[PDB]
């Protein structure tokens, strides 16, 4: 437990057990408990989320600037020719998040309810913590400590600014992130913010 | 002083206080974006 | 820091206001307006008068140091009225938002030191750098008393804590000096000096009609 | 375009109209100087309502037979600037004010005479309030699945 403002004092509800606790919460969101478990699983799933697509927008694109490949920027991937089309695709994903999800909310409700498969009752998912399910979902078996899940909310929340700063970078210059911080880095104190507006 | 600032408090004072810097962030608003009848 | 009620008083013969006690340096019972009639609002604006007090000294030292020494040729500075409206390495904007990051992170540390007294003395990065200072407002150790002046007597503490006090406020008065000489007379400060000096009977602000 | 109305870009008598704001500015500018501060005044008035006019042909809005623009609010995706993205504007305002006024009077419910906070208020409590309805929408929402929302009487 550290803090986020040194002399602030920590919120009564944040006590210092969960992971990635740092006594921020200056707006009250989570003064409810019933809202704080809600909003556990949210910064999970969107840290989760966020990290991937971080990845998926950054990582194609250095590659390209290095020429080991060529693929379409992550703001003109969209319009590209694909062996299905996009609506057939769009239609593919809602059918499976809308069984995924469900199945994820299920366990959120109460925690036990959708461990076993229904198609082979054979297999079940041992019992675990909301967010954290395992087993399959963890195959190389590695353990879930304080330590693993503190690096996980930490780089989650760093991936989930950055895809903030993507999406406005994009919307108030045009171009890609990797071009923006070469553009940047090429003269420092010529390209900022500030020569942008 | 205490006092004071317990006047400055009452309705009024706040009211005016309140609605005189919105009026001028209006005003300022319209002196450099006039004219606006959409959102761009 | 003991009180003092037979100190020098800013207008001789009166009776200094009771919050004014004497125990803080550079007390002379000036407050006609009770600004400062609160504990809280005393506390506050003790403060502000230290930082206003430094700030000051070291524009003054910036406005009256380098333009003496353009006078004598030893240095070719500009004038300082201007000086912020001239062409640097980056644009004024970007140099006002890295200066806004920089004060702002001391500034903070400064606040969170007068809402809570000890809470920032420790080096957030290398636990083991710590700053010995013990009121508000002279945080002390190695980085802001490298010589170790800043502690010692009762006695001495006081009057060196005086003496700032009073040089920044005269340095308070001696900025919006320069400042308000240089609208109302287009010349520097030390152009006036040599001016008044030269004909003081004519050669103050009447002679501007 | 849309219920018979023309695209002020294209209409006649937008730019007639616009023709004679500046024909009847331009009979005051006669009795003045060429060079003197009134002159300089019209001149703007001038300038702005030919920037207006050149604005409202740019947007894209639609005028009638009158020359004037007429807003398009049954939700056309090429009329969302007119009443559906400032709508939603307001609504986020207008929620932010009623959130923050609800949450000082939940705040000051308890006390022994809380309708000394009504009339002298809390200025500290009302700045610690005031930044809350940056999320009002997920707080709003999220006291209304609890029951924190609505009294049940
Ligand atoms: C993470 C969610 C997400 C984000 C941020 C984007 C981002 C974008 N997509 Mg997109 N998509 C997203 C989900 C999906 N897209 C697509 C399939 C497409 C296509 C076919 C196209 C885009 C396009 C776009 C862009 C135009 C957005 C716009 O202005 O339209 C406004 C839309 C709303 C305001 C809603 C924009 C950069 C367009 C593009 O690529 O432009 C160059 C485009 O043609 N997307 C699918 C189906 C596979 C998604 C489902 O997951
Ligand atoms: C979807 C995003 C999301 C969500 C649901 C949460 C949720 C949570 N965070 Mg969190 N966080 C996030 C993003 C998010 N965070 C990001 C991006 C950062 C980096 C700046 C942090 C940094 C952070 C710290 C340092 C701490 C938390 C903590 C918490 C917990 C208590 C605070 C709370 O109720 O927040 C509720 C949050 C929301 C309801 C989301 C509101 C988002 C709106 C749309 C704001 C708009 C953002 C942007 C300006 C546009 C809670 C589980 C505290 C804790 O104890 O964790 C265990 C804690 O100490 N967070
Ligand atoms: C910094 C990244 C990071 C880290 C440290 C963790 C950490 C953790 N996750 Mg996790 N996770 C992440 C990102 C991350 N996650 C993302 C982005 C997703 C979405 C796909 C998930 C989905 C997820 C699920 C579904 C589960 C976990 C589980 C776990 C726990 C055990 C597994 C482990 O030790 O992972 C260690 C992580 C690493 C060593 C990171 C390796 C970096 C990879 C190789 C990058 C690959 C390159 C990329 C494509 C670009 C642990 C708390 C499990 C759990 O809690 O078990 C009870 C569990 O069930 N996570
Ligand atoms: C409910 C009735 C109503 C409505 C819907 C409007 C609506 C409008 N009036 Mg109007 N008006 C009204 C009553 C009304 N008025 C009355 C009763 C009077 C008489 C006093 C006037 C007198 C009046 C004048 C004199 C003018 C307007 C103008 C305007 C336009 C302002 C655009 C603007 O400034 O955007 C910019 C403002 C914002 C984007 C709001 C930002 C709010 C915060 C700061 C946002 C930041 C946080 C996110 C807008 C269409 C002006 C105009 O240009 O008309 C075309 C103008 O000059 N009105
Ligand atoms: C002449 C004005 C003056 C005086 C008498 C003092 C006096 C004091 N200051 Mg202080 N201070 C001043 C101006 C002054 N300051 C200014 C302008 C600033 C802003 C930069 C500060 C910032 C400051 C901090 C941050 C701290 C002090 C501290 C102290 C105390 C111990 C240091 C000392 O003995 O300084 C003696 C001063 C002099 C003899 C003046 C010498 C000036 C010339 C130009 C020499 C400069 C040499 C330099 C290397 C270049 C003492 C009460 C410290 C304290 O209280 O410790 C607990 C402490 O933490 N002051
Ligand atoms: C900080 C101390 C200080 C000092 C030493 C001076 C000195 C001087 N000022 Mg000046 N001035 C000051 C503050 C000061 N000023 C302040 C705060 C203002 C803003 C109101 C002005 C506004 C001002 C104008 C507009 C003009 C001068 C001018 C002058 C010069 C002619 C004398 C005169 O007419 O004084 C006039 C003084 C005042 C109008 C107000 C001064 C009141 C201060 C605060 C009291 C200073 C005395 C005090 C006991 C401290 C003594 C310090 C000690 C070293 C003696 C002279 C060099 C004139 C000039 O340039 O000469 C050609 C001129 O035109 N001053
Ligand atoms: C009076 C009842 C009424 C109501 C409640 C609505 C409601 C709506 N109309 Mg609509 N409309 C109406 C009458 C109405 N219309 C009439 C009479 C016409 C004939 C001109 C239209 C023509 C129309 C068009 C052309 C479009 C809408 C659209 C929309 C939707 C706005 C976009 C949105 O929120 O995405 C959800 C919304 C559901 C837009 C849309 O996308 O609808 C799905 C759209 O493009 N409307
Ligand atoms: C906390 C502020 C607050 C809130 C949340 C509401 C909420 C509501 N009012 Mg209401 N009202 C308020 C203040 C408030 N009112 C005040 C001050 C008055 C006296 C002028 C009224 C007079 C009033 C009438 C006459 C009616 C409502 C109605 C309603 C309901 C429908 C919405 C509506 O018509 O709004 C319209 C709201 C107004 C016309 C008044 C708004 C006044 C300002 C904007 C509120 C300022 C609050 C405060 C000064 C700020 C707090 C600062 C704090 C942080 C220190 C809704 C439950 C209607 C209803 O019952 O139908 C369901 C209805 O008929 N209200
Ligand atoms: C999930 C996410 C992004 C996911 C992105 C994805 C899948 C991208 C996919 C793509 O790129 C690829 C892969 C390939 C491209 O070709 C296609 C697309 C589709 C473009 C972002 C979340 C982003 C989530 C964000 C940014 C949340 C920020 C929330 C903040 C800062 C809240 C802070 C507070 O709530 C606290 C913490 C405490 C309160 O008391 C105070 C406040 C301040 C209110
Ligand atoms: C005068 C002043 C305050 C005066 C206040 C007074 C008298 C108040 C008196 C009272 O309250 C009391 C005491 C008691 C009450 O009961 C009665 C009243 C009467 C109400 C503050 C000035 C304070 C002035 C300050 C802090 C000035 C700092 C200046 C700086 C840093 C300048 C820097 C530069 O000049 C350089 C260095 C180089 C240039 O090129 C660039 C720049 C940046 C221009
Ligand atoms: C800008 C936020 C802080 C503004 C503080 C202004 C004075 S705060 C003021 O203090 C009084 C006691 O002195 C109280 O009686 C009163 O309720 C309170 O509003």
């Amino acid at each position: 437990k550290g803090e986020w403002l040194p002399g602030l004092p920590s919120p009564a509800y944040l006590d210092g057990s969960l992971p990635g606790d740092n006594g921020f919460d200056p707006l009250g969101l989570a003064e409810d408990p019933e809202n704080l478990k809600w909003y556990i699983q949210a910064e999970l799933v969107n840290s989760r989320w966020a990290m991937l697509g971080v990845a998926g927008m950054l990582l194609p694109e250095v590659f390209t600037y290095l020429g080991i490949i060529n693929v379409p920027k992550w703001y003109d991937a969209g319009k590209s020719e694909y062996f299905a089309s996009s609506s057939t695709l769009f239609v593919i994903e809602f059918i499976l998040f809308h069984y995924v999800e469900i199945r994820r909310w299920q366990d959120i409700k109460n925690p036990g309810c959708v461990n076993q498969d229904p198609i082979f009752k054979n297999y079940s998912l041992p019992p675990h913590e909301c967010g954290y399910p395992g087993s399959v979902f963890n195959p190389l078996n590695f353990e879930p400590t304080l330590e693993a899940k503190e690096k996980e909310l930490a780089n989650g929340r760093l991936a989930m600014l950055a895809f903030l700063g993507f999406i406005v970078q994009h919307n108030v210059t045009g171009k890609g992130p990797f071009d923006n911080l070469v553009q940047h880095v090429a003269d420092p104190w010529h390209n900022t913010i500030i020569n942008t507006i | 002083m205490r006092d004071l600032k317990t006047y400055l408090s009452v309705a009024p004072v706040l009211s005016t206080l309140w609605f005189g810097a919105l009026a001028g962030l209006l005003i300022e608003i319209n002196r450099f974006f006039p004219d606006a009848l959409t959102f761009p | 820091f003991a009180p003092d009620p037979n100190r020098p008083l800013w207008f001789p013969g009166s009776t200094p206001p009771p919050w004014l006690d004497g125990s803080l340096p550079a007390d002379f019972g000036f407050d006609p307006l009770g600004l400062a009639s609160d504990p809280d609002s005393l506390k506050w604006n003790v403060q502000a008068e230290i930082v206003h007090c430094r700030w000051a000294m070291l524009g003054a030292a910036g406005i009256f140091i380098p333009e003496l020494l353009t006078k004598i040729g030893i240095l070719n500075t500009p004038s300082w009225y201007s000086a912020g409206e001239l062409q640097y390495f980056t644009d004024t904007t970007t140099l006002f938002i890295v200066e806004l990051f920089f004060i702002g992170w001391a500034e903070g540390r400064r606040w969170a030191d007068i809402l809570k007294p000890g809470c920032v003395n420790t080096d957030p990065i290398f636990p083991n750098n710590k700053l010995t200072g013990t009121d508000v407002g002279y945080p002390g150790g190695l980085w802001f008393d490298p010589l170790g002046w800043g502690t010692g007597s009762p006695e001495k503490l006081k009057e060196l804590r005086t003496k700032e006090i009073k040089n920044g406020r005269l340095a308070m008065l001696a900025v919006m000096g320069a400042w308000f000489q240089h609208v109302y007379t287009g010349t520097g400060p030390i152009d006036n000096l040599s001016a008044h000096l030269a004909d003081p009977g004519h050669a103050t602000v009447f002679a501007a009609f | 375009d849309i219920s018979g109305l023309t695209p002020c870009k294209d209409s006649k008598q937008f730019a007639k109209r616009e023709k004679q704001q500046i024909k009847k500015l331009e009979s005051s500018l006669k009795l003045y100087a060429p060079e003197s501060a009134p002159a300089l005044a019209l001149n703007a008035q001038i300038e702005k309502t030919k920037r207006r006019f050149d604005n409202y042909g740019k947007y894209g809005l639609l005028c009638g037979s009158d020359g004037l623009p007429h807003l398009i609010v049954n939700g056309d995706q090429r009329h969302w600037g007119e009443f559906i993205t400032p709508g939603i504007l307001f609504l986020y305002i207008a929620g932010w004010i009623g959130w923050v006024g609800r949450s000082y009077l939940i705040a000051i419910s308890g006390e022994k005479k809380p309708a000394m906070k009504e009339i002298i208020i809390d200025v500290p409590l009302a700045s610690r309030i005031i930044f809350r309805g940056f999320i009002w929408p997920v707080a709003a929402y999220r006291e209304f699945l609890n029951g924190d929302l609505i009294a049940k009487d």
